């Protein structure tokens, strides 16, 4: 009865991405973890699946946040028009951002990172603002949003993520008169966009070490716990944060991006920094007693996956796709053979963490 | 002003001009 998740190389290297703050280090919600040149940056290690800005500029404005940012801070124009996509524009005539996905591998090549988000993070990464007058260049690098339907790299100019109340922003246009209009992070999970917005630095070191390294994925038939008595007993509704009733499972999803204590490096009232920590992890299933579905947000890095048929378990980092558990450890599972009946016995092994049963004849 | 309260939510003015070595290329401000 030791612990598998933390024992086996299959098991543990899954249960590893499951520590948020070790493995991201900053605010989900809004990461804001990093500080330069006297401003504030994001700097989380780990990408956001689904997270995007809804604004709040009246109708009349597109009020998409991919939008070219606004290029000259216009006087008759309150609030700002445009979004976040940083406006600038090469020599070339052509746009810095967004940028195909294509233009990046052909420029990049073989060098260059396998998965797509590592190329935009290292497009971001790669960027170094400049004063033309008085040759001057920052260190201070931007936060991309890579769109996977149509697999352009945005990077933005806009390393705000939250911004809120009548002091500060308009919402819908009032009060009319302010330059900003509020805007607030939430995962979204329309078939026409595909967004995932990352720091600069998850392109820092190995732009590709995320897909290996992070909680990308929700998981399926599965509840984060942790493990007691030899066993993995799944965290309960009376630890959690919050464990309201939810609807269905993509709704826990964006839950869990948006509840109020999950990891955030937004100002109260003052550079707040969370450093992963908060209520991050979801759990969602069927409560056998009056059978009402349950999302159960905790503040407890899981170190175990108790698995169960048609659960799933989700943290705010991750994209609201399931995917399976590891069934085994290749490097230490032995195959094992069935009874030989027919002469014919199915044989089981760990072909990549999974079982293939492929049925052999002994005779 | 309130405007402590905005850098400290993010907003940074940028600079006219990027260097990108991916490209190579000056992007500057329209």
């Amino acid at each position: 009865g030791q612990n598998p998740w933390a024992t086996t190389t299959a098991f543990a290297d899954f249960m590893k991405r499951f520590n948020i703050p070790q493995v991201h280090g900053s605010g989900i919600f809004v990461d804001l973890g990093r500080d330069t040149e006297g401003y504030r940056e994001v700097g989380g290690k780990c990408p956001v699946f689904g997270k995007a800005i809804q604004m709040h500029q009246p109708a009349e404005y597109s009020n998409n946040f991919l939008d070219d940012a606004p290029t000259s801070n216009d006087a008759s124009k309150k609030p700002l028009p445009g979004g976040f996509n940083n406006p600038q524009v090469y020599t070339s005539g052509q746009k810095f951002s967004p940028i195909d996905d294509s233009l990046l591998q052909e420029r990049l090549g073989t060098a260059g990172p396998k998965t797509a988000i590592g190329r935009c993070a290292l497009y971001a990464y790669s960027t170094i603002a400049v004063n033309p007058s008085t040759n001057y260049t920052s260190t201070y690098k931007y936060p991309f949003v890579y769109d996977a339907v149509s697999r352009k790299c945005y990077v933005l100019s806009v390393s705000a993520q939250l911004l809120k109340g009548e002091k500060y922003c308009s919402v819908n246009g009032t009060p009319s008169g302010l330059t900003w209009a509020c805007f607030e992070p939430v995962k979204e999970k329309s078939s026409a966009r595909a967004l995932v917005y990352g720091s600069a630095f998850v392109a820092e070191g190995n732009p590709d070490a995320w897909q290996s390294a992070c909680p990308n994925d929700a998981v399926k038939d599965a509840l984060f716990g942790k493990w007691e008595d030899g066993q993995c007993v799944p965290f309960d509704t009376k630890t959690s944060v919050q464990s309201d009733q939810a609807t269905n499972k993509e709704e826990c999803w964006k839950r869990v991006f948006a509840n109020p204590l999950v990891a955030s490096d937004a100002p109260t009232t003052s550079s707040p920094k969370s450093g992963g920590f908060g209520a991050n992890w979801a759990n969602f299933y069927l409560e056998k007693e009056s059978g009402e579905t349950i999302c159960a947000i905790f503040d407890q890095v899981p170190d175990c996956f108790a698995p169960i048929t048609g659960a799933v378990a989700y943290t705010a980092l991750g994209s609201s796709t399931e995917v399976n558990l590891p069934q085994c450890d290749s490097a230490s599972f032995i195959p094992i053979e069935g009874p030989c009946n027919n002469c014919v016995q199915v044989v089981t092994e760990c072909v990549g963490n999974q079982f293939d049963q492929t049925s052999k004849a002994c005779c | 002003d309130i405007a402590q309260f905005l850098t400290d939510s993010g907003m940074k003015a940028i600079e006219d001009c990027s260097w990108n070595p991916i490209m190579q290329q000056m992007a500057c401000v329209v």
